[PDB]
């Protein structure tokens, strides 16, 4: 139901009850449309017209659905009704049925949480960080709203959610629900490895490594300039991608075969089965509305209905 | 299709069973 | 990316202002002012967002413009149900000695609307 | 025979078994499918209905094949049937004709690893050359990064 967007299923279906007004009134009021009928009786002046409001609207959803239908019409007039109409439903399902194509072949679920304040509110998703680490001492020493709450969780929970290592983290993801608030130099060695993990949001703080020396060495003044100098040289660049790549794990960069089923298709087995549910709510309501005019020509409409039964 | 099988089965036997007894063209209005 | 680089306050060689500048710099980033100050300065017009790569289906701006055909098509049609009436009104004329009340009592024929009649 | 599961194309041909048994049974039952014979001869108690067990089938195949039959439906009853199977066959025809141009191909197999990089990623596909030969001790002399995690 995806490849015309919701306004034009709207203005679709706005047309087959514009155009099959449009077509009633027209046949109606076209002089060559009133045939006359009884051809062996050829004296008569009984023309009668064959669209009423039901052959009109059937005529609009009969050539919506390339099945066709009865009364093809009859006029200069109402055949360039039906003649702009057999039209517009060529193109809308030649435009429906070639950008299907791309819509069977499909996405997947998104993950309940995309930052790290959609997981501030759930206790649904437990998480952690490494117990005495810059990650945890950052939730606690911070009193912005979000990152405290997520500090007043961890607090009630020291035994459970704040792992030992990274690696104590990393196993818990996978064996467990959890979200693990791991240094984003890691994720991104970690979710190429492993093709199970991903990223989820983006940098919650800005921070950076370094060669850390006592208070007042010498050599944080040549470190730094021995930095600086491997940086512009790009070996700080090269070294990474020395170690940091590994496996270059794709998954669905290929979308192969995926034969329809009924996770594709499916619910207009649906919209067939409450097609059908509808339609005997209708054959009872006709029979309600016969039973009523069969009251007026004769007595006792509730026999006059077990009768014929 | 176990249990789906089952019920157009009992629209199939219907179908038959208003078929074979009666005349489509004979007089027989409004009947099942 | 092409490289990797950083702004820095810029103290003379060998001031003691470039060990407390340190501090209250990484005092700043944990308190998150550092991000509070740059969110002020650099959002301005948040220009509007990309759609992309994902499954863009059928709008009025692509197929759109056969509404117009199908709505041109109609009013072609009514021109037409008018000059059927006007040419079987003077093919009227030649039965009747030409009345005009022979147009009006065609067109309440149109409102005999009984589907016979 | 692939664009849809195989129980898809037993519910499909299920549903053709199914509405043409729906369509049979309020055919006979709508009073206004029950129109009058022989317009020539306007006074006889000969009302017929032209759906049998046959034609109620034969709306249901036909429909489903984009051909179309004789005996359009004449009712608003037998109408929302037949015009609830003409939007059913027009979706799993539209499904099946765009998903058949992926099954017509594939890409005709081609091979999991295409160069010396792809090789090296991989610890699936095992790899060697010949001991004591020039390939080996290119490997072995070798710093380039590629040709040194092959001999790694
Ligand atoms: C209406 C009067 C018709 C009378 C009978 C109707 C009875 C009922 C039957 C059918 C009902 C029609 C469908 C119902 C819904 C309307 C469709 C819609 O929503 O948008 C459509 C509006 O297009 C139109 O509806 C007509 C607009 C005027 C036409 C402009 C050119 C004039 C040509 C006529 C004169 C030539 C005469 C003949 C020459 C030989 C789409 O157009 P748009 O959205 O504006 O464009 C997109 C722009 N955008 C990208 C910025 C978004
Ligand atoms: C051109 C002629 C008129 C067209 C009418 C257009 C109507 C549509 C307008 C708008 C549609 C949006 C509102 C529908 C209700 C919303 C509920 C929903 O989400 O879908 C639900 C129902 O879906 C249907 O059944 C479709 C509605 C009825 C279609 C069949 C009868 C009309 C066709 C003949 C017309 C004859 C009548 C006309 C007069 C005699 C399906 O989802 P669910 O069942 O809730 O859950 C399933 C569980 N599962 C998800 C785990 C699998
Ligand atoms: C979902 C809607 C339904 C929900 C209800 C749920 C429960 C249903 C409960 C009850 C169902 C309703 C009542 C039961 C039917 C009995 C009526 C009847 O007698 O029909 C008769 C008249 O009928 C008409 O004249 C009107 C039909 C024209 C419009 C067609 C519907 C599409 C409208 C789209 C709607 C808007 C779409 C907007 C979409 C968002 C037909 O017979 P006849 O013409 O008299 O015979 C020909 C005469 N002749 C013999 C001389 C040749
Ligand atoms: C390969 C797939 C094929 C599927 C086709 C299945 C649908 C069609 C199947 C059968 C169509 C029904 C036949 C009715 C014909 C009417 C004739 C009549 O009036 O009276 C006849 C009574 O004969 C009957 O009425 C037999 C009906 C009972 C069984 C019908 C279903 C069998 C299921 C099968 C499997 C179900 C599973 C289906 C899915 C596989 C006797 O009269 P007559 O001697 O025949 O002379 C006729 C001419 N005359 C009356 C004017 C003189
Ligand atoms: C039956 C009749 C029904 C008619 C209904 C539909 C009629 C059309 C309804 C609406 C059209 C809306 C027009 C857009 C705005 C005007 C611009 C324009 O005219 O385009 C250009 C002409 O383009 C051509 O050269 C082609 C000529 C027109 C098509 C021929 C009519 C088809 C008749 C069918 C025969 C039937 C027989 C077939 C067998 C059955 C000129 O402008 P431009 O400067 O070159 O381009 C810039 C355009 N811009 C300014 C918008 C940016
Ligand atoms: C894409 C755009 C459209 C292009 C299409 C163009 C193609 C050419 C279109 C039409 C060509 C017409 C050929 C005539 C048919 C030959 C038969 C004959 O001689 O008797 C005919 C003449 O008797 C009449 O009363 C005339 C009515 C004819 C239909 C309307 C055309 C004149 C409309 C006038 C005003 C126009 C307003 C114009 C406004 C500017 C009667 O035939 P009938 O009426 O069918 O009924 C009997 C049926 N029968 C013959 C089987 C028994
Ligand atoms: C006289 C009696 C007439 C009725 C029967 C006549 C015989 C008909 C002939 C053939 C039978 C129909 C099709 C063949 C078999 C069904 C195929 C199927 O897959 O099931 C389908 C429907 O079935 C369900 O699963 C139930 C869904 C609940 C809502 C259905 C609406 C019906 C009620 C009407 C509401 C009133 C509406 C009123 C107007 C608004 C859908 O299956 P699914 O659940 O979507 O799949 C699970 C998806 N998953 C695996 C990804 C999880
Ligand atoms: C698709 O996604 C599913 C959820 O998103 C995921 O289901 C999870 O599977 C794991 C098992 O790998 C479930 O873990 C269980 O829960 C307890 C929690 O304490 C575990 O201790 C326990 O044993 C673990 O199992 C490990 C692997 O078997 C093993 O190393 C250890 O024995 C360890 O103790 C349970 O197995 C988890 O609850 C599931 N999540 C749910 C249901 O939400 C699917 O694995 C995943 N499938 C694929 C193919 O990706
Ligand atoms: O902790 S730091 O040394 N100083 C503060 N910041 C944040 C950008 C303010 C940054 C940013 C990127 C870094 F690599 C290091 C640091
Ligand atoms: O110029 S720096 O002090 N040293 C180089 N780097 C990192 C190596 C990327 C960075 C990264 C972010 C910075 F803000 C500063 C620097
Ligand atoms: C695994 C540990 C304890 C280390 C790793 N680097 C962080 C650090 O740089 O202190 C710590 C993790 C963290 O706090 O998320
Ligand atoms: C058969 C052997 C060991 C020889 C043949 N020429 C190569 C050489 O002369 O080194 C070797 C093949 C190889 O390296 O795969
Ligand atoms: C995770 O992805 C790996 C591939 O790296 C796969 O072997 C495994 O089946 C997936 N699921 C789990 C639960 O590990």
């Amino acid at each position: 139901l995806n490849p015309l967007s919701p306004d034009i299923w709207m203005y679709v279906l706005l047309a087959c009850l514009g155009v099959s007004c449009v077509l009633f009134v027209i046949a109606r009021f076209s002089p060559y449309e009133w045939y006359n009928p009884h051809p062996c009786n050829p004296d008569s002046d009984v023309v009668e017209n064959n669209f009423t409001l039901l052959n009109s609207f059937w005529f609009g959803v009969g050539a919506l659905m390339q099945q066709g239908s009865e009364l093809m019409p009859k006029a200069l007039s109402t055949r360039i009704v039906g003649g702009i109409w057999w039209f517009f439903t060529l193109i809308i399902i030649s435009s429906y049925t070639a950008n299907l194509a791309a819509f069977l072949t499909v996405e997947r679920m998104e993950s309940p949480i995309d930052s790290a304040d959609d997981l501030a509110k759930q206790t649904k998703i437990e998480y952690g960080a490494v117990e005495d680490g810059a990650t945890m001492t950052f939730f606690k020493k911070s009193k912005i709203s979000t990152y405290d709450k997520m500090w007043a969780f961890m607090s009630s929970r020291r035994q459970s959610v704040l792992v030992k290592s990274n690696e104590e983290g990393i196993q818990r993801v996978l064996t467990s629900d959890y979200a693990f608030l791991m240094e984003s130099t890691t994720i991104e060695f970690v979710t190429q490895r492993n093709c199970n993990l991903t990223q989820i949001g983006g940098l919650i703080d800005s921070k950076g490594y370094g060669v850390g020396t006592p208070m007042g060495s010498p050599y944080r003044d040549k470190i730094t300039i021995a930095i600086l100098q491997l940086q512009e040289e790009g070996k700080l660049h090269m070294m990474k991608e020395k170690w940091w790549r590994g496996n270059g794990c794709p998954e669905e960069e290929s979308k192969e075969a995926s034969a329809l089923g009924v996770q594709n298709i499916g619910g207009i087995f649906i919209v067939l089965a409450a097609g059908l549910v509808l339609s005997v709510f209708v054959a009872v309501g006709e029979f309600l509305y016969k039973s009523k005019k069969n009251a007026q020509l004769e007595k006792r409409s509730f026999c006059s209905a077990m009768v014929e039964e | 299709i176990g249990v789906t099988s089952g019920i157009v089965l009992v629209l199939l036997i219907i179908s038959i069973l208003v078929q074979v007894k009666q005349p489509r063209k004979k007089v027989m209005a409004c009947k099942t | 990316l092409i490289d990797s680089k950083g702004y820095g306050v810029g103290t003379p060689m060998g001031s003691p202002y470039r060990d407390k500048i340190t501090i209250a710099i990484l005092q700043l980033q944990e308190e998150g002012k550092l991000h509070m100050m740059k969110e002020k300065w650099w959002r301005g017009n948040g220009c509007p967002e990309e759609e992309s790569k994902e499954a863009s289906a059928l709008g009025v701006q692509n197929i759109g413009g056969i509404f117009i055909v199908l709505a041109a098509g109609l009013v072609l049609s009514v021109f037409v149900a008018v000059g059927e009436f006007l040419y079987k009104s003077k093919k009227n004329a030649q039965l009747e000695k030409r009345s005009f009340c022979s147009a009006m009592v065609e067109e309440l024929r149109m409102s005999l609307k009984c589907q016979r009649r």
